[PDB]
């Protein structure tokens, strides 16, 4: 395994500063909760309604009588997903001491993933206050075997919905959908025009580029120079294993690689759109 | 914040009679209505005790 | 690493004072709790009426109908929350009193803040002295420092925690929000005020960040126009991890925020006034 | 720094006895919780609707209808939420052969016009004949506000409910009284045979300052007269002091008191079935 | 519900990572969960894979 050296750089979010000026020491709790709930339903309802009037007719008297029979079925699915982190910290702040946190937000260069840093200390009081704004620090990050473009073989999995990037035929072209298959190869090329997603699975041969058509739908290719099939990443080479990718169109440079319903396949590139996408290299 | 959208597409139709000989007339109507509608909300909490 | 000297200055928030009269110790807990929810839904009704009328006359008039609905409510919920619980479980002795101030502590220059405690048990008597507003010094350890002209950044929306990139819009060069980490800038200030310029526009000449009449952001040819211009909120050096703001020399009410607009989302919109995070890149 | 003697009456209130007549004895944990939660809101909605409709027919049948329409809506809600709670909790070991009784009393000071809860533990051998505390009355002696003097120490004139100061203000061309944060309104209370009368240090009309009810019930000042409106009959016996929680009830229409109400332009009336209550503060 | 109490010695540092580790061919997964304490100072290791 290969090993880099990075700067991590981390910068203040938030603080809080404790003095404890008396002469019996107190007994400090911070309780930190952050979580997210998703839920989804669908309701479907049916109503059958049968209705019987009449009016008897001849001054002038008129007499009606009406009548009503209403069916109704609601029919209703919903499904919560929750998580939470909670995170405690329980200290003994001695007589005349300050307690101070400061909470950073640390970037690991070139890696691309970042951690909460949390910095607690119990002090005297008196000196002055050292606060730190931004902070510099070294990290040997150990990384993932190397997608060498080209050559070694991929799977691309859609980051949100844990489903792989499946080839299948729309309309006589192999098309791009999502699917549970890890039977799915791609390879990854990088010329003058930007970048290639190549399938190994494909129904027609020699239609293997993955390409946007003017309607959105990923259908793949034979190779051309057309920007339609090239496709703009979101970091620095090189691509490595569980690298979270982005494409972008080469061509229509508002949109990228997505997930939407569609008719017939599920995977897109359409404006403002770009999900997250895992490479990982097959064994 | 509710922010509500609705399109509502209804068409209509009356077959009818009258002086029609043996007096008296026979109706029929027919309608179908198709109704969209997207509603988005946001909604934001602040909290504290002590 | 630099390391600037400045005054923080915290004023009074908060009290509190408890008298423990009596000859037996009391065992006091202080609990304080801030928290937020932030809930989003989309709701999506599609709903099918069919009606079958008929009516009988002559008089005596006989009706009959027969109606179908067909409904489908889809509705998605997003909830996020979070909350900071602080305890403190303090023994006062016989004859005391607890004393507790809460301040808001400002750091002067460098643009951020924190809560400031300060909890004190005493003999009963003497004379109480209230802090309502102290000054005291600090060393703050600051960013590397974004040199206009010079330095590349990256700029971030802090709120929806992706970057500003460049993409083609109606043949112009135009700012959307995006995930990738290769679209750099470069600040400049002249005595007209602030220019953000790209360094990654597919048309040439094409790189200076303007407001379009309708509210967009494009680039432009750098030219005198107040319209290209933009005003900070806090004043130099600005440094990496700097919060900032981005108003508009032109139209002065509006400034630089995320919209979901019809092809991008990054624009210049009325009253509303957008955080963004400067990074230099490493 | 002023105190003065006095009765504080208890009364029975809530009453329960416990009694343990094993031989291994017990764990009691009495828990007592009251509280409150006030919530206000606020929902604005706006909707807008466009319809286009048509019929096709034939007369001299056939009838083809066809519309559709367009609905835009916008719902704005603000929701304010407060609340408190007190909670009392005591434990106590019983020991075998023991009865446990509790007394709850509620003692109201006299004069001083404030109560507290009053509550009596004890914890007895079984056994003799039980004394329970219907009232009770005490001595006590209360440290006391600084004198109101009528005539002469300025004061202010808080809301109770609001916590904001009643101030004057200009209304028609009239001094008003109006709700505020200023802690800059003072005021003078005078006493006389026909009642009390609020009289105003910070008038805009020289003259126009004793507070009176107009007839639609808004709180205006007016030169000092003999007439009714402008006098008050307080809740309190004299005399008043710094802190005093009063009562204005107006001596010309009795049916009426001083309140707050969201009027057209000031908020401070005299209307029907209303008495707010109001915080009396000495300065300086 | 997963809950872990740690006592963090005074001028030590606690490192948490979170993998998602993947069982090749055999078609599972699982959770990883990396704590370490050390004395502050040092060069930081970063486990991404
Ligand atoms: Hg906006």
């Amino acid at each position: 395994y290969e090993q880099i050296e990075v700067d991590v750089v981390a910068v203040w979010k938030e603080g809080y500063v404790y003095e404890n000026r008396g002469s019996t020491s107190v007994d400090q709790k911070i309780t930190i909760t952050k979580g997210m709930k998703n839920v989804n339903s669908e309701t479907r309802t049916v109503t059958a309604t049968h209705s019987i009037g009449s009016t008897i007719s001849t001054g002038s008297v008129e007499v009606s009588y009406s009548h009503s029979h209403q069916k109704s079925q609601v029919s209703m699915t919903q499904t919560e997903v929750y998580s939470s982190k909670v995170i405690e910290h329980t200290i003994t702040i001695p007589p005349t001491s300050k307690f101070t946190r400061w909470q950073l937000n640390a970037d690991v260069g070139g890696a691309g993933i970042e951690y909460m840093y949390l910095i607690d200390e119990v002090t005297p009081i008196g000196g002055t206050q050292s606060i730190p704004q931004v902070i510099t620090s070294r990290a040997k990050i150990i990384v993932g075997r190397q997608i060498i473009l080209g050559k070694t073989e991929i799977r691309i999995k859609h980051a949100e919905r844990k489903e792989y990037m499946t080839v299948v035929s729309r309309k006589s072209w192999p098309a791009a959908t999502l699917g549970h298959s890890k039977l799915f190869k791609f390879v990854l090329y990088e010329d003058w025009g930007g970048f290639r997603i190549k399938t190994l699975n494909t129904m027609y041969s020699g239609y293997e580029y993955a390409y946007s058509s003017d309607q959105g739908g990923i259908y793949f290719d034979q190779g051309t120079d057309n920007p339609k099939q090239r496709w703009a990443i979101n970091k620095s080479l090189p691509l490595r294993h569980g690298d979270v990718v982005t494409f972008m169109n080469k061509y229509f440079t508002r949109s990228g690689l997505c997930y939407d319903d569609g008719p017939a396949t599920n995977v897109y590139c359409l404006d403002k759109r770009e999900d997250k996408w895992i490479l990982e290299v097959v064994g | 914040e509710t922010r509500t959208v609705t399109a509502t597409h209804s068409i209509g139709s009356t077959i009818s009679t009258g002086d029609a000989f043996e007096i008296g007339s026979v109706e029929v109507s027919y309608s179908h209505s198709h109704q969209k509608s997207q509603v988005s909300m946001t909604q934001t909490e602040v909290y504290s005790s002590k």
